[PDB]
């Protein structure tokens, strides 16, 4: 299980350090809505359904894959939605709910996913 | 010194805390509320606003009355 979430750790860092990928529920709709963006990543711990039900009924009607982590508040500092000092606060900050690749910057870890793919339509 | 009004006031934002943009229905679709902009740059993207009479978008800036 190191092998797919630290594998998507690398993923979303090298999407972030070399463009934009989109974080928070507004960027995210109007990311996923467009035909070029790649996975979703959300939370489990929201406290309302009609935002769950929100976010995966509208990307399972696209062709766009999702993974799922337990707590926003630990992805939040994850996703470098912070201001992390190494001495300080790892995430001071609500952590982001759900976020969306636009793009990976390059294909040297693309087989975690290519994999991911595979077995969801195992 | 004058002071014939003792303030102006400058606009706080409304500071409402949800989008309420999409509705689902019987176990769900996309269901878009606003006439869609059909602006080049964001068309089938943000949506227009809904006043009582006009549609009108915030990045594109045009508007569509219906008189
Ligand atoms: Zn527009």
């Amino acid at each position: 299980v190191m092998d797919v979430n630290t594998a998507l750790q690398e993923v979303l860092k090298t999407a972030l350090i070399h463009d934009g990928l989109a974080r928070g529920i507004r960027e995210a709709a109007k990311a996923l809505d467009k035909r070029q963006a790649h996975l979703c990543v959300q939370a489990s711990n929201c406290d309302e359904p009609m935002y769950v039900k929100l976010v995966e009924a509208l990307l399972a009607e696209h062709q766009i894959n999702l993974i799922k982590v337990d707590d926003n508040k630990k992805l939040g500092e994850w996703v470098g939605l912070c201001k992390i000092d190494r001495e300080g606060n790892p995430r001071k900050v609500v952590g982001c709910s759900c976020v969306v690749v636009k793009d990976y910057g390059k294909e040297s870890q693309a087989k975690d996913v290519i994999e991911e793919y595979f077995k969801c339509k195992k | 010194y004058t002071t014939p009004k003792k303030n102006k006031h400058k606009r706080k934002k409304v500071k409402l805390a949800v989008l309420k943009y999409y509705k689902v229905d019987e176990n769900g679709k996309i269901s878009r509320l606003r006439r869609e902009c059909p602006s080049d740059e964001c068309g089938a993207g943000v949506f227009m606003a809904s006043h009582f009479d006009r549609h009108y978008c915030g990045k594109c800036c045009l508007t569509y009355c219906f008189n």
